Parts: structure tokens; sequence; C-alpha cells
């Protein structure tokens, strides 16, 4: 088919939202991923959007992917379901970029960008959802910007488009500071968002992302600093896993394998979320994963009163192939939460009464 | 719950 019917509800949307752009500035993956190249999204269409800028929405760039939901519909790439459910992935990605003064074109490096966040979603089959952080740890544009971290919410604008091959919602990328990112981790995602919302030079109501921003919404007005310790404080944490890098060793719907004692292995970066599960997760009457990017290794954090989980008390070590799960009482976790101040490599930590191990390993481990 | 997507860009 010359128009792909899932391409053409698309842009039936896009339309509808800039009816005076019939021609917009479009890039495309010169050899398609499902003829063996690198980029998994075919398209990346970049609109320029006049926003509402007395309503602190400012003029700024839109781009929206084209290759995460089913655009063709014969299998090509996707499985092809029908009208029902999700197309794909069922969303596709887009980005507000805000235009800087003498821009008289969209800049193309959030396609790349995108690109990346696409190739993790493909790669992994790790769904994207909104309220979800993504951790980059580079300035998104490659510059010296602090935006060096992203949440995912609702597009502000783009509908939900039904599609002869599913529904196709939209996720937009929202660039974020460190401290930003720390805080939706700790707390959670849609709060953050909510403040970004409140502070226009760090988003505005359509959460645009503005490369240049210089302070953290915390440095801006330092009142949201106690709102956000208070969240911490009350809710915890509703980050119920990470996808990481991490393992485990040897050191009800299934018979497991009970385990006399675990040693539980984390890079830099997952072995610093250790406090939030344990205080923000577990202390909270919750439960944690880790789940490999790697490989199919996962370790599932569980308190006393989780649900549906295979590790008990009295055989709190459990595992079922490569998916493990622990079971930490109060009072331990409350021991690990003083040995972990520091939360250099290796590090490790010790129990020997609980026969447990932690290490915190260079990423090539998890190799 | 919400989900972290951790460095994936390596």
């Amino acid at each position: 088919s010359l128009f792909p019917p899932g391409l053409h509800a698309i842009y039936g949307e896009c339309r509808r939202l800039y009816p005076d752009q019939p021609n917009p500035l479009q890039v495309t993956a010169i050899v398609k991923y499902w003829l063996g190249g690198p980029d998994p999204l075919d398209y990346v269409s970049m609109y320029r959007n006049v926003g509402s800028p007395s309503a602190n929405i400012p003029e700024h760039w839109h781009y929206i992917s084209f290759g995460l939901s089913d655009l063709y519909g014969d299998n090509r790439v996707h499985e092809f379901t029908g009208t029902d459910g999700p197309s794909g992935f069922g969303f596709e990605l887009t980005f507000r970029l805000k235009r800087e003064t003498g821009e008289s074109a969209p800049p193309t490096w959030p396609a790349e960008l995108m690109q990346g966040l696409a190739r993790y979603v493909f790669q992994s089959e790790n769904t994207f959802c909104s309220g979800d952080h993504v951790s980059w740890h580079s300035p998104l544009d490659n510059s010296e910007s602090r935006i060096q971290h992203m949440l995912l919410t609702e597009d502000p604008q783009m509908q939900p488009v039904q599609t002869p091959f599913g529904v196709v919602t939209f996720l937009q990328i929202v660039g974020v500071c460190t401290e930003e990112l720390h805080s939706a981790q700790q707390w959670n995602g849609q709060g953050i968002l909510e403040l970004l919302r409140t502070v226009p030079i760090a988003g505005g109501p359509w959460l645009i992302t503005d490369m240049r921003r210089g302070e953290t919404i915390f440095e801006i007005d330092p009142h949201l600093q106690e709102r956000v310790d208070k969240g911490i404080e009350t809710d915890g944490s509703n980050l119920s896993g990470v996808s990481a890098k991490c393992a485990w060793d040897d050191l009800e719907l299934i018979r497991t394998r009970q385990l006399e004692s675990v040693h539980l292995k984390f890079n830099q970066e997952s072995g610093a979320l250790i406090p939030l599960c344990l205080r923000g997760r577990l202390l909270h009457g919750r439960h944690f994963t880790y789940k490999s990017i790697t490989g199919d290794m996962a370790i599932t954090f569980v308190s006393t009163g989780v649900e549906g989980a295979f590790a008990t008390e009295e055989h709190p070590y459990a595992a079922h192939g490569p998916w493990l799960q622990i079971l930490l009482t109060e009072e331990f976790v409350e021991k690990m939460l003083e040995d972990l101040e520091d939360l250099k490599l290796p590090k490790e930590y010790s129990w020997p009464e609980k026969k447990l191990k932690v290490s915190i390993l260079p990423d090539v481990v998890f190799d | 719950g919400s989900y972290g997507h951790l460095s994936i860009g390596t």
C-alpha cells in the first residue's frame, strides 16, 4: 500500500492541530528498521507551535514520532491484532522544545533522542507509561545544558487516535534536571510533572522543555523542596520498579527454590536506589523490582503484607529461574538503612545474621 | 506504580 493506514490516521490528528502546516519538516530513517536499519522510528515530524505566550506556553517546536505504533499493518515490524487494543506499542513519542530567538527551523537533534528511546522500547520490550522516568546522564542536545534526564507524560494537545490497527496515544518527553529526576523517583513522577506545570520556565501548562534553563524548580521556588520532602515523608515513593543493571547469586503457582543466602549485585545507579527501595517502598508496605536490562534476572523486594509473592516470612529468599524475591521484615529494613548511609567500586555490604550480601560493581559485570 | 528506565542510552 502506498499510503499506510496507521500513518494516515495519525496525520489526521496532526492536520487537526496544524491545519496551516500541511508540509512540515519531516525526517526519516534512511535504512528503515524493518529492512535492517538501526533506528526504529520511520519518521519524525517537526511542527512550529505558536503556543500561548501570555498563558506561559511559549512558542516551540513540536516533534511527533512514527514507528512505535503499527503504521503498516502487514507484520513487517509489529504484530497485527485489529482495531481493538494497542497498535504496536500503542503510543508514539512527542517532544516540545522551546524556540530560541533566531531559529528559523526546528533543530533536528530531538529525532536522535527519540530514536534512542525507541531503540530501548523495541529491544527491551519495556513500555513507557505516563509518570515514568528515563535517566540519561548527559545534556539531551549534547550541549552543556542542565537538562539531562526525562519524565514522560500525556501530550497536552494530541488526542488518542483510532486506526485500523488499534488505538494510538501520545506520550510527551519532558526534559528535567538531575534534582528533579531524583524528586520524581523518591516521591512520584506525576507530582513532579504537576510542579513543573506551575513553573513557566521549567515547563508550564504544556510542559515545554527549555534547554537553556539554568535553575531547578527548587532553586526557583525554595518552598517546593518542602512540598516534595513532605510528600516523600507521607506518601513514600510510587516507583514500583526500574530497568537497571543488576544480578543476583546463590552465595503459589509454582514450586520455588528456597535460598539459604543471597548475594545481590547492582551498578552505581541502581545501588543508589537501594534506600528508596527500603524506606520509600518496603517501609510503606510496598514492593520494588529491579529488572535487568541486559538479561532476564530480576530482584523483587517485598515487605510483610505484600500479596501474591512467592517469598514468605518462613522462606524469605526464593527464586523461580532468574526471578528472585526477597522478603525483608521491618526491623531488618531499618537496620539496613542505617548501614547504607553512604548509599569507589567495589562497595560491599554484608549482614551475616541474615545471610545477605550486597555489592556495588562496575557496569561491565552486568554484561 | 511508575517505572524508571535507567541509562537507556548505554
